[PDB]
């Protein structure tokens, strides 16, 4: 764990703390911040019944995956590249969730510096 | 009640103006007849008990231990028989007079209205036991335990006797009904304190209670098996009968006395089980296994928890038919070795493929195997403990273990195992003696299909 | 496992043909019923060996007591014979 | 008792098996089986009581941290996979006597000569309580060995059970 | 070096470690000579029970019985004011019990003032 | 619906009717061995019939089917709890146990008692479908007594050997240690809760619950044969391997997990339980592969073999992977029973010989025991593809990809590699090298019956695993974004395995004379647990039981 | 189970979907639902009838017991078994009545749990709700009595937490 | 029918008295010895070693084999026990100390390491699992009469 290793090897103070991450205020110099929307609302998420931990942003497009897997039966190779438009979808919430840290991350490690020179 | 009583009592001359022949036939018939008209007092009342008259009344509770003792009486006597074939005529007759009588007392003592007159009964079904156990005992070596006997009496009835005497004095009444009514709230007082005792240690010593139990081991090794089968099936249950209605007026002075009583068996319970799997004879081993069974109900009805009375019934129910079973299984033994020994012969499903079949059978209920009434109502009890203490699952947990450690250790050392190569007298399985550990066993289970008729009053 | 029949007529060979390899005994002078130290002129560490080969042959263990007195091939046939009941 | 010269071979032959089962392998048994024979034969010489009383003690404290941690055991004998598993299987002889008519009426044959079987269980008893007090001893046998029968037509005494003793498979 | 294995209760000495048995005596030939003939007659005295057809019984061992009759010791030996096994070893069996009258009572005086205060979860039990 | 209900309840039914024969009537003697594997072979097919309704459906039926008893507010049925995992592990169940049904009707034809013995295979298969079917502890709690008690008798089959009787108990001793939990989660369900029925008890979703999973943290440990309780179940290979092919590979084995799975609503708040049930799956995880490295016992090495396999599925749930531990339920079932049924042929031909190291040249000599033992093998290293890769790979992933405690990885990979050395070496003696078994030949397999029997169990490890995968629906979101080489990692090390043991195996051939090592025999010696646990501590409870 | 009333047992409706199959193979589920109606439906329908006419040509009725109401605890007097025994069975019958209420309670959230399945928690705030207050009465009315349960007893509690609230209520003005 | 000599006894105090108890079992008077007079009353039973059946030879033909006792052997106080079933005390593999102390290494050790990973577990470097809707709050059922505190978790 290059990430485990630096920040306790490391200066410890750098790394936000993944438990209560985040941190820091969501306006700290970031302006203007598209919302993130949802496609399906309180109800379709009701009526879906899927597991909470199943339901997220991305899982709008999870709800795609199975309608055709009901219509699939009995045959099972058929609603293959809908699952991809859910997965890459998820794909690219892992990058936001890596990415949505970094700015925790930076501005810890920014702010060291200025403080640094605050007392130096 | 009298509709048992009577034809109960009209055993007495079938047993004796009957022919040579028939002695055994006649009363088997009738005996076994009778208990079908027991079935008949099933017909409870949500609210109420049947009160027939001021002499006799069964409740709910009362009925399943009276099934139990008339369902019981054929069954001593078809393993009787293969004894006392040697016997002459006429003592026969009194052997099976007395058990008419013992029926008779037990029948009447459970259906008293009146404490007094369970008293009187309950003094009166001792006689017939200890003829039976001294008459035809199975021993000749004089141990001179009367101070046991004697230590009840100065322990137990007696003081019983002056206590109830106080209560008729001081309330107006000993009818269990009328107590429903002007039960009054025992303060906190020395003289109380003493009161409490009297109410109690006559039932405690019967039931028996851990440390007071040196008289059942010694009292199985020498009762013959017509008399060893009442005492654990019928006599150790007069004490939570008694102790389940006495304790109506004890509260809340039974608040904080139980502990005592508590602590012994909690602790007896496992004392009990690890000595069995030292002991060296088949009875002897369920003689502790007997106490430690009945541990377990002590706990239950001291905490008096509407669950506690509920298992303490079943466990009263499935013991007696266990233990009743397991010395017919374990004397079906001595009917071929003439021995107590556990050691003394070994792998007998070489040559009783049938005898073994009960002892698995007999062995798995023994340890509480579910859904068997052996452990709804010892499962039962379990939970009720919770509520009162989080800690005793400990102890129970250790009970169970133990009981389960030593049960199949007494299957496994007989059955399970090389057959002696000098033993040469392992006759094939006998219809009577197999008969008579089936009408055991299949009962047992039957209870397990509607366990309505065995929950005790509190259902 | 269908069946592991065992015959002496089949066991005799099985016994002696173990002799057959050893490599300190001449084969032709030996006999069904010779005695090893005298007729074979062998002892009785010697012996050790012959009687380790016949588990190994078999498979089934030989008591230390009972292995030396099996100087003749017959007795050892009569070890494996009676110890497994086999009769013909 | 045994003497140690007997003693010599409990450990010959045991001390192989540990051996044979850390050498496994069939050109490394004989070769490693080669070199302790080699080693044995370095004092097989040996005739000196004292020394070979004491060339004893080391060989036992040598092969305790040699033995396997996990030693192979033959099937059939003590410990292995078929230790007395069919034991449960074998039924004693005597019991034939309990035997239901109808069903002795199977085998009608076979029974038949076990009474004689039998008849010479009994009438031959009488002779064989003597034929073992002119081989007796005074302060009890000193062993338990056994004579044969020194005339014809009669059986070595003691010897009922091991001829009647069940066969190894019942099934 | 090969640290002799220490003799413990749970593990007996190997047999060719023993030095007792390497050297055969007089002092050890007649004590096993003895035993083997004393053993012998017992096989021979049982010998007769085994293999003679007319017994249809199970032996009365006399080993078994004391085996057994000594297990049941109830009063015969043992003296009532022995302080080395009396005090002590009746702590084995009144000790432990005492230790329990506290440990359910403190929880049970302890359960009952929370619940006087409902400082104890009790909301959906219904069973007790 | 009816339909699915109806037709799904039979199984259940349908498999007591033989058993229902066996107390009644003398129709037909010398055909019940084959009647009872027609019925699961016909159970299996009503065991299919529910598999497609449910995939479509995903109708999680709990059917409450009489009024049994009634407390104050309590009651009781004999209901059942037709779901996920009932209708996708009992066919799982069935299937395995078809195969090990005929593969026991050639193997015990040297039993008189051959019928006997398949009067309690029957009795336990009807048990544990009940315990995975019920909807409450009671119900549920019988079942995990009847695996306990069939076992008893099928684990002490031949009663003669002493070996059956220590070691029955043994497990007994365990499997009723493990019940104390049991009863105790009853306990706290019944008082702070008021109920026996899972409804109640998730819906409610206790906010401290950690007593009444701790009970169920023991409940796994010796009835699962993790560690702390673990030694029984290596004990069970005293006896008929086709007993311990189901009860001890398959069926009994799987209990321990289950539970906590069935409870997974609760489980997943409190944090207590996954930690010590992950380190306690990484104590034995571990434990039985590194005592497993150097173990010399065919039956017991894969009891071992096995052992480590559960001891990871604990760490799966520790990991908080509801469904997806489940899967390594069935996969890993299937070949392992099979090698179980392999080891069988081995010891078949030949005759009453179990050492590994008695074993060898079968790759021609053993042609189709040769076959399938690769596939289980590959499949259990983890074989891409294969029926147990899809769990080692998936399961690896959040372990390693998620919050973990720093030292449950740490065992998590290093006995991983383990599980493929001891392959290595089961299959070098058992394959590889010229034979070594006694100087007679008995080898003889020809024998269509096990055929079949090998044939149906054969195909299920290549195949079904994959198909498995397929029908089952989303419930959960699969970590598929991580680093390469934790992705990978299972397929980095996986080949160390096989190599290192490899290196390990071959320079033994060199002629060197031996070394003793402490860790040799401490690995060997099953790290002393049982050689001293099992002397002590009947010793205390009997030798002190007296005084 | 003649006809069970559905107020007392609430039952949000099922809404089925009406499959819209888009796949270019045959429905395997269809081949066996058909055998239902036919081969196992009416001939678990067709013996039903035939039993079933019998019992129009057999008649006969039983009723539902109806207790009135008597005096209660409250109008007892003290040693009077007369009136105490008449509101002792009365106390006994309907606390044993509340029994059940539990039960049947207990019954409707084993509905909210099942049928609605992974929408548990928003979809029995009613029932779940609903829950609590039938707990408060019951727990409140009969519990910490001990097994000898008894209208002094219970009415002595009610006596215990009627006083217990007073001080409390007066306390707070 | 047994004589009561012939039955255990008192502790004999004397040699005199213990020459029957050796003979009385058939155990010469060199390897009988009873447990020290004390209250607790073993009687006149010898002192047998404490050992097991499996170390006692299976390979001679005993009258129970299975037991490996002969008739008229004496019997250890304790041999129901030290049955094959039970406790065995045959010669151990390895050394008594370090066999129980090599399982207090590996499992003692284990422990201790947990918490220190506990303290600094492993895991990957990234944010939570966002979720919309006042962070499921009423998705968990959450009261919707009080409504939370407002959850966005903007883009980046
Ligand atoms: C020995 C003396 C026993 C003590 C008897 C005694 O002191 O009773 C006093 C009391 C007299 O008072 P009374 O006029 O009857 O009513 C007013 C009571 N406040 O008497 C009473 O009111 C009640 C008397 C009830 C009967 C008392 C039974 C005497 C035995 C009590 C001890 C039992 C101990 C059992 C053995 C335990 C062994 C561990
Ligand atoms: C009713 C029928 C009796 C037929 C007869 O007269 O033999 C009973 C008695 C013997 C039974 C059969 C035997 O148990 C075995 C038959 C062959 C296979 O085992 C399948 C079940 C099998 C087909 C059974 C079906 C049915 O239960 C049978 C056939
Ligand atoms: C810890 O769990 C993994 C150990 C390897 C840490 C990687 C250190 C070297 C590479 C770091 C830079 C690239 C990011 C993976």
């Amino acid at each position: 764990g290059a990430h485990l290793a630096r920040r306790y090897l490391g200066d410890a103070s750098v790394e936000p703390d993944p438990l209560r991450m985040p941190t820091f205020p969501p306006d700290y110099g970031f302006p203007e911040r598209k919302e993130r929307e949802m496609v399906a609302t309180q109800q379709e998420m009701n009526d879906a019944q899927l597991v909470l931990q199943q339901r997220d942003y991305c899982a709008h497009y999870l709800i795609r995956f199975l309608k055709c897997k009901r219509d699939s039966f009995p045959n099972f190779l058929a609603c293959k590249h809908e699952r991809h438009d859910w997965d890459y979808c998820e794909h690219l919430d892992y990058v936001k969730r890596m990415k949505e840290f970094e700015r925790e991350r930076r501005l810890l490690q920014r702010k060291k510096r200025r403080e640094q020179r605050e007392a130096d | 009640m009298l509709k048992y009583i009577i034809p109960t009592i009209m055993l007495m001359p079938l047993t004796w103006l009957s022919k040579n022949n028939m002695i055994w036939v006649n009363s088997t018939a009738h005996s076994l007849l009778i208990s079908f008209t027991s079935l008949l007092l099933m017909n409870q009342f949500g609210d109420n008990s049947l009160n027939f008259s001021l002499l006799f009344f069964s409740d709910s509770l009362s009925t399943p231990l009276l099934i139990l003792t008339m369902w019981l009486l054929p069954l001593m006597l078809m393993a009787s028989q293969h004894h006392l074939s040697k016997e002459n005529l006429t003592r026969k007759k009194l052997f099976i007079t007395m058990l008419i009588s013992l029926q008779l007392f037990l029948i009447m003592t459970f259906t008293a209205m009146e404490l007094i007159l369970f008293y009187i009964l309950f003094e009166a079904t001792l006689v017939p036991t200890l003829i039976i156990i001294t008459r035809w005992g199975n021993q000749t070596e004089r141990l001179n335990a009367g101070l046991y006997f004697l230590f009840y009496t100065l322990a137990g009835s007696l003081p019983l006797l002056v206590a109830l005497i106080y209560i008729q004095n001081t309330v107006g009444s000993l009818n269990f009904l009328m107590l429903q009514y002007w039960v009054q709230p025992v303060h906190n007082s020395w003289s109380n304190v003493f009161m409490w005792l009297a109410c109690m240690m006559a039932f405690m010593v019967k039931m028996p209670l851990y440390g007071l139990h040196l008289w059942l081991p010694k009292a199985h090794v020498e009762a013959p098996i017509a008399g060893s089968m009442v005492l654990a099936a019928v006599l150790l249950k007069l004490g939570g009968y008694g102790m389940l209605r006495i304790t109506l007026i004890l509260n809340p002075m039974t608040d904080f006395m139980a502990y005592p009583f508590i602590m012994l068996s909690l602790w007896g319970m496992i004392m009990t089980s690890s000595i069995c799997l030292r002991q060296t004879d088949l009875k002897s081993l369920i003689a502790y296994s007997s106490v430690s069974h009945m541990a377990l109900v002590i706990v239950a009805i001291l905490i008096q928890t509407p669950w506690s009375y509920m298992g303490a019934t079943a466990l009263m129910i499935a013991h007696g038919l266990t233990s009743s079973m397991l010395f017919c299984l374990a004397n079906s033994n001595y009917e071929r070795i003439h021995s107590r020994t556990m050691i003394l012969a070994r792998g007998l499903q070489t040559l009783l493929p049938l005898m073994a079949t009960w002892w698995l059978l007999a062995s798995l209920t023994n340890l509480a195997l579910p859904p068997t009434i052996n452990l709804i109502g010892e499962l039962f009890v379990v939970m009720s403990t919770f509520s009162w203490s989080n800690i005793t699952i400990i102890l129970m947990g250790v009970n169970m273990v133990i009981t389960a450690l030593y049960s199949l250790y007494m299957l496994i050392m007989t059955q399970r195992g090389k057959y002696t190569y000098h033993i040469n007298n392992i006759s094939p399985s006998f219809t009577r003696e197999n008969a008579l550990m089936s009408l055991h066993i299949l009962p047992l289970l039957l209870l397990t299909l509607n366990p309505k008729i065995i929950l005790g009053p509190l259902y | 496992s269908d069946a592991p029949p065992l015959t002496l007529e089949g066991i005799k060979d099985r016994v002696l043909y173990v002799l057959k390899l050893y490599d300190k005994i001449d084969p032709e002078k030996l006999s069904v019923n010779s005695h090893f130290m005298k007729d074979l002129g062998l002892d009785s560490l010697d012996q050790v060996e012959i009687i380790m080969a016949m588990e190994d042959e078999f498979g089934f263990e030989i008591p230390d007591i009972d292995a030396e007195k099996l100087m003749c091939p017959q007795e050892i046939v009569d070890y494996i014979a009676d110890k497994k009941d086999v009769y013909e | 008792y045994l003497t140690h010269q007997q003693k010599v071979l409990r450990l010959y032959k045991r001390a192989l098996r540990h051996l044979e089962s850390w050498c496994i392998h069939r050109d490394k048994y004989r070769y490693f089986a080669c070199l302790l024979r080699a080693r044995f034969d370095e004092h097989k010489n040996e005739k000196d009581m004292v020394k070979a009383t004491q060339l004893l003690r080391e060989a036992e404290e040598e092969f305790w941290h040699g033995q396997h941690p996990q030693p192979y055991i033959f099937p059939e004998s003590p410990g292995g996979t078929s230790y007395e598993r069919y034991e449960c299987y074998k039924v004693p002889e005597w019991c034939l006597d309990d035997w239901h008519p109808s069903e002795k009426a199977m085998y009608p044959d076979y029974f038949a000569k076990r009474e004689q079987w039998k008849k010479l269980r009994r009438e031959s008893w009488e002779r064989e309580v003597k034929q073992l007090q002119e081989e007796t001893p005074v302060g009890g046998p000193r062993t338990e060995a056994l004579p044969p029968a020194r005339k014809q037509g009669d059986l070595p005494p003691l010897w009922w059970h091991i001829v009647t003793r069940p066969r190894e498979r019942p099934m | 070096s090969f640290p002799k294995y220490e003799a413990s209760r749970l593990s007996s000495l190997p047999t060719t470690l023993d030095p007792a048995e390497y050297d055969i005596s007089s002092e050890t030939r007649k004590a096993q000579a003895e035993r083997l003939a004393i053993r012998s007659r017992l096989k021979r005295e049982y010998q007769l029970q085994y293999y003679d057809p007319s017994r249809r019984g199970v032996i009365e061992d006399p080993a078994l019985v004391r085996w057994t009759y000594a297990r049941s010791a109830n009063i015969y030996p043992n003296f009532r004011p022995n302080t080395k096994t009396s005090l002590l070893g009746a702590l084995f069996g009144i000790g432990p019990l005492v230790f329990w009258y506290y440990v359910f009572k403190t929880d049970r005086d302890r359960k009952e003032k929370l619940i006087q205060e409902g400082k104890l979860d009790r909301t959906f039990n219904i069973s007790y | 619906m009816n339909m699915f209900s109806s037709l799904s309840l039979v199984t259940l039914l349908l498999l007591t009717m033989p058993i229902m024969m066996m107390s009644f009537n003398t129709y037909k003697p010398s055909n019940y061995p084959l009647y009872v594997k027609t019925a699961i072979s016909y159970a299996f097919i009503t065991s299919m019939i529910p598999t497609m309704m449910f995939i479509h459906s995903g109708q999680e039926l709990i059917i409450s089917n009489w009024h049994w008893l009634t407390i104050q507010t309590l009651k009781l049925s004999l209901s059942f709890k037709m779901d996920y995992f009932s209708m996708m592990f009992i066919p799982v169940a069935l299937f395995v146990t078809w195969s090990i049904m005929e593969f026991s009707m050639w193997y015990m034809y040297s039993d008189p008692n051959i019928n006997k013995f398949f009067k309690y295979l029957l009795l336990f298969l009807i048990t544990m479908l009940i315990l995975v079917t019920a909807n409450n502890l009671f119900q549920l709690f019988i079942g995990w007594e009847g695996v306990g008690i069939m076992s008893f008798l099928l684990i002490g089959w031949w009663y003669g050997r002493a070996d059956a009787n220590t070691a029955a108990l043994q497990a007994i001793l365990y499997n009723r240690i493990g019940d104390i939990g049991f009863i105790l989660a009853m306990a706290w369900f019944l008082t702070n809760l008021n109920t026996w029925d899972l409804q109640q008890i998730f819906m409610l979703n206790p906010s401290d619950s950690n007593m009444p999973l701790i009970g169920l943290a023991l409940a796994a440990t010796g009835k699962s044969a993790q560690f702390g309780l673990h030694p029984w179940l290596p004990s069970a290979m005293e006896g008929p391997t086709p007993v311990s092919a189901l009860l001890h590979s398959s069926t009994m084995v799987v209990a321990g997990i289950f539970l906590l799975i069935r409870f997974y609503p609760l489980t997943e708040n409190n944090k207590y339980i996954q930690s010590i049930t992950l380190c306690l799956g990484a104590i034995t995880t571990l434990f039985t592969a590194m005592c497993a490295l150097t173990q010399n016992d065919i039956k017991k090495i894969i009891a071992f073999s096995t052992s480590s396999q559960l001891g990871l599925m604990m760490v799966t749930i520790g990991i908080n992977q509801p469904y997806l531990a489940f899967l390594h339920i069935c996969t890993h079932a299937f070949f392992k029973a099979m090698l179980f049924m392999c080891s069988g042929s081995i010891i078949h031909s030949l005759n009453d010989e179990q050492d590994i190291r008695k074993m060898g040249g079968l790759f021609k000599a053993m042609p189709f025991t040769t076959t399938a033992l690769i596939v289980g093998s590959l499949a259990l290293t983890g074989m891409p593809f294969l029926t147990g890769f899809y769990s080692k790979d998936l399961i690896i992933e959040a372990a390693n990809t998620s919050y973990t405690n720093a030292w449950a990885l740490l065992m998590t990979l290093i006995a991983t590699s383990f599980t493929a050395i001891y392959s290595t070496r089961i299959i070098f003696f058992a394959l590889l090298g010229q034979p070594r078994f006694p100087t007679l030949v008995n080898i003889n397999e020809n024998n269509p019956l096990l055929i079949n029997s090998i044939k149906r169990l054969l195909i299920g490890s290549l195949f079904a695993g994959y198909i498995i995968s397929n029908n089952i629906p989303p419930t959960t979101i699969p970590q598929m974004t991580m680093p390469y080489y934790l992705k990978t990692t299972a397929l980095i090390v996986t080949i160390l395995g096989f190599i290192l043991a490899l290196e390990i195996s071959n320079m033994t051939k060199n002629l060197k004379y031996h070394y003793p090592s402490n860790a040799f025999k401490f690995s060997t010696l099953l790290g002393y647990f049982p050689t001293i646990m099992h002397r002590l501590a009947p010793y205390m409870n009997l030798s002190m039981s007296q005084k | 189970p003649d006809s069970w009333d559905k107020d007392v047992y609430p039952e949000p409706p099922r809404r089925t979907p009406a499959p819209s199959p888009q796949t270019s193979l045959p429905n395997p589920i269809t081949y066996l639902t058909k055998a239902f109606d036919l081969l196992v439906d009416r001939p678990v329908t067709l013996v039903r009838e035939f039993i079933e006419r019998q019992h129009a040509k057999n008649k006969y009725y039983y009723y539902h017991r109806e207790f009135r109401r008597v005096p209660d605890i409250t109008e007892c007097q003290e040693k009077d078994v007369l009136c105490m025994f008449e509101a002792e069975m009365q106390w006994r019958r309907d606390y044993k009545v509340d029994q059940e209420i539990v039960n049947i309670i207990q019954e409707r959230l084993k509905a909210c749990q099942q049928r609605e399945g992974e929408s548990h928690r928003q979809n029995c705030a009613k029932e779940l709700e609903q829950f609590t207050q039938v707990v408060k009465a019951y727990q409140d009315r009969y519990h910490d009595l001990g097994a000898h349960y008894s209208a002094r007893k219970c009415l002595a509690k009610q006596k215990q937490r009627m006083l217990a609230e007073r001080k409390a209520a007066k306390e707070a003005a | 029918h047994i004589t009561k000599d012939m039955l255990p006894g008192p502790y004999p105090k004397t040699p005199e008295e213990r020459a029957a108890a050796a003979k009385k079992y058939n155990m010469r008077v060199e390897d009988y010895e009873p447990y020290p007079d004390d209250g607790t009353g073993y009687g006149d039973y010898p002192k047998l070693p404490d050992r097991s059946q499996q170390e006692r030879d299976p390979w001679y033909d005993w009258d129970h084999p299975d037991l490996r006792l002969n008739w008229g052997e004496p019997m250890h106080w304790d041999l129901d026990m030290y049955i094959r079933n039970r406790v065995d005390t045959s010669p151990t593999p390895v050394n008594w100390n370090l066999m129980c102390k090599h399982l207090f290494g590996f499992v003692a050790f284990m422990l201790f390491m947990f918490w220190v990973g506990e303290t600094y577990p492993a895991y990957q470097p990234v944010g939570p699992k966002q979720y919309p809707y006042n962070n499921l709050y009423l998705e968990r059922g959450g009261d919707p009469n009080k409504e939370p505190e407002p959850v966005v978790h903007y883009e980046i």
